[PDB]
């Protein structure tokens, strides 16, 4: 099936510059017409321009034409944003979307880009032990920009599943935890691992929670 | 720039109930008019193009109408996995504008939270640091009160909150309270209990621990 991909997000000085990659699969890219959308936290979308498939046409929202400039390459199926002197009104999830029919059918799952001042930090997992129903989970704490991603046993372990919005602390950097209910008659036969992604910063962490 | 406006902004409806979400568009924009869904946490996906066309494998109970410059977005039943915010998009002319979302939302029965705590594990203790953990799973409605108590005296301080969207199968929130301590602070008590005041209790829920079992 149709697969979209983004890279290259995560933190930015303001005034600085930055650019996002769009990998794809499934079709044939150098026939389709290729598009950028962004959304600000909590906010709506807002589209950000287009680029056809042999490069000719390129266009933009009008108050967006300087701080963006899209291209593309048929050969490596990929589509590319270059941001260009970042302002905190930049900050947003980067959509990278496949115009059809037009309408936009499928959609990546966005890259996060924070526009600031401070600097990257790796977060540390703990678990959060279970002690009819049982609920195990693990806490994720004290890291810079947003987003971490949690999966439980490498996406296998999806039902009862609540990973919280992450929340920002006194020392300025942010903290989240993930849990889940299970059987408890199957605390001591199955074995639980959440697997947390700090892309920012590079980070992988799978910790095993055991009662 | 065509202006794209939607009504309501937001709304509240039980499942079975009929939906109607409206779009006007700043001038004449012909059927090029399209209706996205986004799901808490989720990317958009394509529901309904060229005003009244359904996208491959979108639920039949959603529909779309109208022409020039007032649509209309239908869902004949409303369900659980509808919990989202829907967009209207105009691709007459150029730049493609999308009008600001309709966040819809679900009413449902009073549904009491299972409460369960988490006592700070032996990993983190190394590091010098303590957070307990409070969970208030699966409640409705969304208002909630929690206390901790730290040998039955009050906290005044060092705790915080956060709360998830409307679940997409049974429409509840769930809560998580993170009270944070030193390993020295953490040492100089017993037992440790987070207090749930909630409208399907009867009484406020306490769940503890002593601190070392």
């Amino acid at each position: 099936e149709v697969q979209l991909v983004e890279s290259g997000g995560g933190l930015v000085q303001p005034g600085g510059s930055l650019r996002l990659s769009c990998a794809t699969s499934g079709f044939d890219f150098s026939r389709y017409w290729m598009s950028w959308v962004r959304q600000a936290p909590g906010k709506g979308l807002v589209w950000i321009g287009e680029v056809n498939p042999d490069s000719t046409s390129i266009n933009y929202t009008p108050s967006l034409k300087d701080q963006f400039t899209i291209s593309r390459d048929n050969a490596k199926n990929t589509l590319y944003l270059q941001m260009n002197s970042l302002r905190a009104e930049d900050t947003a999830v980067y959509y990278c979307t496949r115009p059809n029919y037009y309408a936009m059918d499928y959609w990546g799952q966005g890259t996060l880009v924070t526009v600031s001042s401070a600097s990257t930090k790796g977060p540390s997992v703990f678990p959060l032990a279970p002690s009819g129903t049982a609920a195990l989970g693990c806490l994720v704490k004290d890291y810079f920009p947003e987003p971490v991603t949690v999966s439980w046993n490498s996406g296998a372990l999806t039902s009862g599943v609540h990973t919280f919005p992450a929340v920002l602390q006194s020392s300025g950097l942010y903290s989240l935890s993930s849990v889940v209910t299970v059987p408890s008659s199957s605390l001591g036969t199955q074995t639980y691992i959440c697997n947390v992604n700090h892309k920012p910063s590079n980070t992988k962490v799978d910790k095993r929670v055991e009662p | 720039d065509i202006q794209m406006t939607q009504s309501p902004s937001s709304l509240s409806a039980s499942v079975g109930d009929r939906v109607t979400i409206t779009c006007r568009a700043s001038q004449d924009i012909n059927n090029y008019l399209n209706w996205y869904q986004q799901k808490p946490g989720k990317a958009p996906k394509l529901l309904i193009y060229y005003t009244s066309r359904l996208h491959s494998g979108v639920p039949s109970r959603f529909s779309g109408s109208g022409s020039g410059t007032d649509f209309t977005f239908t869902i004949s039943s409303l369900q659980p996995e509808d919990i989202a915010t829907y967009y209207c998009q105009q691709g007459s002319t150029l730049p493609f504008t999308f009008g600001q979302g309709t966040k819809l939302e679900i009413k449902r029965t009073v549904a009491a939270p299972s409460v369960f705590i988490f006592p700070p594990s032996d990993e983190q203790l190394k590091s010098g640091t303590a957070s307990v953990v409070c969970l208030l799973n699966n409640f409705y409605p969304r208002e909630a009160k929690v206390q901790w108590k730290v040998d039955n005296a009050l906290q005044s301080g060092n705790s915080q909150e956060s709360v998830t969207e409307q679940d997409s199968k049974d429409s509840t929130y769930s809560l998580s309270s993170t009270l944070t301590l030193s390993k020295a602070d953490y040492e100089k008590h017993k037992v440790y209990a987070c207090e749930v005041t909630h409208q399907g209790l009867s009484s406020p829920v306490t769940k503890s621990f002593n601190r070392g079992e």
